[PDB]
């Protein structure tokens, strides 16, 4: 559970996307550790200003990061607010 | 205690988010200490004028850092000038 990809160097974002394409990653000692068993999760509220909302979301969304960092991903899920 | 932040980059606020919202910190070396058991205070400056102060202060408060801050404190308290 990665919360608030937002608000991160958008630098960090390389590591997850090696990790999403093929699911491992490099340490320094060398291990490739393997996270293709792994259910992943990142969580972060960029549209919050506000189905047209998925639109502007994803809008703001591609504006928000590489395009290389959002084609590796399963499942865009845009929340929707809540009522009475 | 935080003193005077509306002094502070809002990176440091970001720090404090999770600190807020779990009640856990983790620094490098992966300690993750429990902010569960303590008390936080923040500081800051930034008859019913008393209350339109309030709800104008509120709304610098908005403006000057993110909601999802605000979701995660208790108590916004406005303190009232001292009156002689």
């Amino acid at each position: 559970l990665l919360d608030a990809i937002e608000k991160a160097h958008p630098d960090v974002f390389n590591i997850l996307l090696q990790v999403l394409e093929d699911g491992r990653l490099t340490d320094s000692k060398g291990r490739t550790v393997d996270f293709r068993n792994t259910i992943l999760i990142m969580t972060s509220n960029v549209g919050a200003s506000e189905k047209d909302m998925k639109d502007k979301v994803m809008g703001e969304l591609k504006r928000a990061f590489r395009p290389e960092f959002i084609n590796r991903i399963d499942e865009i899920i845009v929340f929707h607010s809540l009522e009475k | 205690l935080l003193d005077a932040i509306e002094k502070a980059h809002p990176d440091v606020f970001n720090i404090l988010l999770q600190v807020l919202e779990d009640g856990r910190l983790t620094d490098s070396k992966g300690r993750t200490v429990d902010f569960r058991n303590t008390i936080l205070i923040m500081t800051s400056n930034v008859t019913q004028n008393h209350k339109d102060m309030k709800d104008k202060v509120m709304g610098e408060l908005k403006r000057a850092f993110r909601p999802e801050f605000i979701n995660r404190i208790d108590e916004i308290i406005v303190f009232h000038s001292l009156e002689k």
